[PDB]
């Protein structure tokens, strides 16, 4: 009955860190580019 | 960074309301994209291959090379 | 605790939420899941969200100026 949400008056720099602290895939939804950095990307159907 | 649903990604900028890309193919029709070196496609409708005014075609294959002329071949050159 | 402070309930918050960096424990993987849709939004100086990262009831939107895909590099 209600929506989730995220915001901010900036980026969303959701991002993953190795026991290292060390970035390996990011998601920058900034306010012009949505930018997904990483070693791939994926579009799947529901049956594979 | 995987996705997953029934219909797929999309991305349309607000500022012409207009899907620049989807993979919903069977609606919105794919075009070939700029800088592309290379493409890989299982079946070709072409109309002539050529070279440019440099170097060499090669109609190489690790297969086997079926070339089939249902009206006829004609083969001209220099040294053949 | 000493260093913090560990809830192991419904921390039902009926007002809104503020924060810096939101993170997830180390030995489970955050969820977050709805019924209608979840959204990610990001907003100018005057406040205009200009970037959306939407995920609808059946399949994803993204509503920007631009769309890169890079690698780490
Ligand atoms: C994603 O989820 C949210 C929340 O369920 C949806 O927002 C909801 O949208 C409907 C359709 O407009 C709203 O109903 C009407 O909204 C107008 C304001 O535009 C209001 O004046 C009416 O009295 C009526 O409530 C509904 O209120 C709204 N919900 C919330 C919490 O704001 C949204 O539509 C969903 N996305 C999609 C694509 O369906
Ligand atoms: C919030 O997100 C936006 C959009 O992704 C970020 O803007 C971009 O940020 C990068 C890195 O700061 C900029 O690259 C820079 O390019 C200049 C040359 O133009 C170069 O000298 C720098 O060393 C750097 O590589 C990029 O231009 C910029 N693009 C735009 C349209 O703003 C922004 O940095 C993010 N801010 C934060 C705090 O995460
Ligand atoms: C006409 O076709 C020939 C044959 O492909 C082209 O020559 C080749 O052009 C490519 C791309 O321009 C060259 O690749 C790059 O070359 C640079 C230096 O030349 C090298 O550092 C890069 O690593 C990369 O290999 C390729 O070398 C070049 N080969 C030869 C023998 O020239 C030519 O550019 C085409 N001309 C036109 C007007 O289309």
């Amino acid at each position: 009955g209600n929506a989730l949400y995220f915001k901010s008056a900036r980026n969303v720099t959701v991002n993953i860190l190795n026991d290292q602290t060390k970035v390996l895939t990011q998601l920058i939804t900034g306010p012009k580019a949505v930018e997904a950095y990483g070693k791939k990307f994926e579009v799947k159907t529901v049956s594979g | 960074t995987s996705i997953t649903s029934d219909i797929g990604m999309q991305f349309f900028d607000p500022r012409t309301q207009n899907i620049l890309f989807s993979t919903d193919y069977e609606t919105h029709e794919f075009h070939l994209p700029s800088g592309v070196k290379s493409l890989n496609v299982q079946k070709a409708s072409t109309e002539r291959i050529t070279s440019n005014a440099t170097s060499d075609l090669n109609i190489k294959v690790d297969g086997r090379a079926i070339v089939r002329g249902n009206e006829g071949v004609f083969i001209m050159g220099k040294t053949i | 605790t000493k260093d913090g402070l560990r809830l192991e309930g419904e921390s039902e918050f009926l007002f809104p939420l503020y924060a810096k960096e939101i993170h997830s424990r180390v030995d489970s993987s955050l969820l977050l899941q709805s019924t209608q849709n979840v959204t990610v939004n990001a907003r100018n100086s005057d406040g205009e969200v200009t970037g959306r990262l939407k995920v609808g009831p059946q399949m994803v939107e993204v509503q920007s100026q631009q769309f890169q895909i890079n690698s780490r590099e």
